RNA sequence: GAGUACGGUAGAGGGUGGUGGAAUUUCCUGUGUAGCGGUGAAAUGCGUAGAUAUAGGAAGGAACACCAGUGGCGAAGGCGACCACCUGGACUGAUACUGACACUGAGGUGCGAAAGCGUGGGGAGCAAACAGGAUUAGAUACCCUGGUAGUCCACGCCGUAAACGAUGUCGACUAGCCGUUGGGAUCGAUCUUAGUGGCGCAGCUAACGCGAUAAGUCGACCGCCUGGGGAGUACGGCCGCAAGGUUAAAACUCAAAUGAAUUGACGGGGGCCCGCACAAGCGGUGGAGCAUGUGGUUUAAUUCGAAGCAACGCGAAGA
């Protein structure tokens, strides 16, 4: 806007994990306000990656989700007279939305039985970094990288 | 112009004395002042205008 | 297959708005290595960025550094961008920065610039 | 009033020669290798027949950074490197001298930017014409790469410019304040001249504005105007080598053309500020079938109305 007076409301319901992150992961995979589903969903990919992975998922998500989170981004500006794109590094909140979203997009088209096992598969994946996910954040980067004669 | 380093000063102060040098010498406005023919009509009218603001400039603090 | 030696040489840039040319000599003024800003592959406008002349000079800085060259007198010439950021990219290399001067010509009064564009 | 004689001051005032340094270009030679150049982005063009860059040498032409200033000089046009020679004028101080010798000026006489013309030289950079590449619907343009006359010199011609302060020359009066360039006096200060700038009281003006450098108060002489077009054109005369210049109408046609200022609107003018206007996100339409309204076509009739946003599940909350 252009006042800078919209303020931000405080959302932390985990149910019985108690944790912050995973409350935020549920608010975006939620869909047309089902609740109850995305509770369902996230719980079944978290069991299936403790019964795989004998380390407990929660520090196997927030590994997984600290290998998605970028540094900087490409973004286009306007010069007036030609179609630039400046790098810019990320403001310390947004790329944990970033990560979320990226995890979320990219898990909701796998093909396989259910979001359980997707979601599964994408976080056992970006814990060390073989997901599709890591790799269009490295075409990100690689694009910053190669526009860095801007930089500025 | 030319730049001394001296007294293993640095690589900060030699910079700063190189541009501080350049921009006393102002090679950059006389160069920037001949990439192009500029006609004695816009010559005069160009000091006339810096001398009015001049004078603005000068009576305006009184 | 044919080798020299060389200590103490010097480094010219030419730094014009469109393109930074870098280039390695000794005090006889021989060529050793050069890189364009053009050669380091931007063409276009970043070929006129300072960050383009960065990349050139320590990459000519680098061929160079195969006959020693523990020494450098460097000199600039051209009001474009990149008029000290190559100075730093050479710095980067491993050079010693024996002196900076500026050899960028200035007429007295001389031949008359081209017309004035209208754009 | 006007002028003469005598010491000084400042100045890109004019003319003829000579000499400097920076830079561009071209040629030769060494090192060196894959780009240079240019643009909004490109391409033409230059490069492995070795370019650009880099070092040394040579040739030639032109303009004279920094000083540089609301600065100076000149009748105007105009005049910036340094030195020598020839030469005009102006400021400045005292005394002496001539004793109205003054102002203006139809005709005439000269000087007169640039471009242009003639004859002969010279030719680096720039650059009309021109060639090629882009942009575009087209682009005989703006942009890019090249490039001839010309720009330079000598002699001759041409006589024009928003040749402008859009303000003829000469003389005398009329409150003040702040600068600045030359020169004087009196004790940094005060006064006084000749210029060059900024404000401002009266006064003037349609208004803007001018205001001791009048566009105020007055004198002397000269030039010029009489609605807009046609037209500064035609014919005649006089000049010019030519380009053309100068003097200068009429028929016909319209009821206006015009100056200054005021309010609004607008701008690919500027400055602030706001709105799901962008940006940051979520979800859709445009692809399928069906419902519904409209346009078109058809019909005997598809009953009238609504038509950019501000018509089209609208009058119609029931053919
Ligand atoms: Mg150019
Ligand atoms: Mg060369
Ligand atoms: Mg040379
Ligand atoms: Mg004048
Ligand atoms: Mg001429
Ligand atoms: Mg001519
Ligand atoms: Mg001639
Ligand atoms: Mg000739
Ligand atoms: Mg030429
Ligand atoms: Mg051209
Ligand atoms: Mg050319
Ligand atoms: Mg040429
Ligand atoms: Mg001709
Ligand atoms: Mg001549
Ligand atoms: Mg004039
Ligand atoms: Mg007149
Ligand atoms: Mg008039
Ligand atoms: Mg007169
Ligand atoms: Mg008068
Ligand atoms: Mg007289
Ligand atoms: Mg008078
Ligand atoms: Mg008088
Ligand atoms: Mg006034
Ligand atoms: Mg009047
Ligand atoms: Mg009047
Ligand atoms: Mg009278
Ligand atoms: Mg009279
Ligand atoms: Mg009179
Ligand atoms: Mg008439
Ligand atoms: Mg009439
Ligand atoms: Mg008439
Ligand atoms: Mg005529
Ligand atoms: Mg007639
Ligand atoms: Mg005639
Ligand atoms: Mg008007
Ligand atoms: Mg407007
Ligand atoms: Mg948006
Ligand atoms: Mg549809
Ligand atoms: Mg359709
Ligand atoms: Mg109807
Ligand atoms: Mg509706």
């Amino acid at each position: 806007p252009r006042r800078r007076v919209a303020a931000k409301r405080e959302v932390l319901a985990d149910p019985k994990y108690g944790s912050q992150i995973l409350a935020k992961f549920m608010n975006h995979v939620m869909e047309s306000g089902k609740k109850a589903v995305a509770e369902r969903i996230v719980y079944g990919a978290l069991d299936k990656v403790k019964e795989r992975g004998k380390a407990d998922p929660l520090e196997t998500f927030e590994k997984a989700l600290d290998a998605i989170a970028p540094l900087v981004e490409v973004k286009s500006r306007r010069v007036g007279g030609a179609t630039y794109q400046v790098p810019v590094e990320v403001r310390p909140s947004r790329r944990n939305a970033l990560a979320m979203r990226w995890l979320v997009d990219f898990a909701r088209k796998r093909g396989e039985k259910s979001m359980a096992l997707r979601l599964a598969g994408e976080l056992l994946d970006a814990a060390e970094g073989k997901g599709a996910a890591v790799k269009k954040r490295e075409d990100v980067h690689r694009m910053a990288e190669a526009n860095k004669a801007f930089s500025h | 112009p030319a730049v001394k380093v001296k007294e293993n000063e640095p690589f900060d102060v030699a910079l700063r004395r190189f541009k501080r040098s350049c921009e006393k010498a102002g090679v950059l406005a006389e160069v920037r002042s001949r990439e192009f023919y500029e006609k004695p009509t816009a010559e005069r009218k160009r000091k006339a205008a810096a001398a009015v603001k001049r004078h603005a400039k000068k009576v305006q603090r009184e | 297959k044919v080798k020299k030696t060389v200590v103490d040489g010097i480094a010219h840039i030419h730094a014009s708005f469109n393109n930074t040319i870098v280039t390695i000599t000794d005090r006889q003024g021989n060529a050793l290595s050069w890189a364009t800003s053009g050669g380091s592959g931007f063409r276009g406008s970043r070929k006129s960025t300072p960050f383009a002349a960065q990349v050139a000079a320590e990459r000519a800085g680098q061929a160079a550094l195969e006959y020693g060259l523990k020494n450098l007198d460097v000199n600039v010439k051209g009001p474009g961008p990149g008029r000290e950021s190559a100075v730093r990219a050479l710095n980067a290399c491993g050079y010693k920065i024996a002196s900076i001067t500026d050899v960028t010509p200035i007429p007295h009064n001389g031949c008359r610039p081209p017309k004035k564009r209208r754009v």
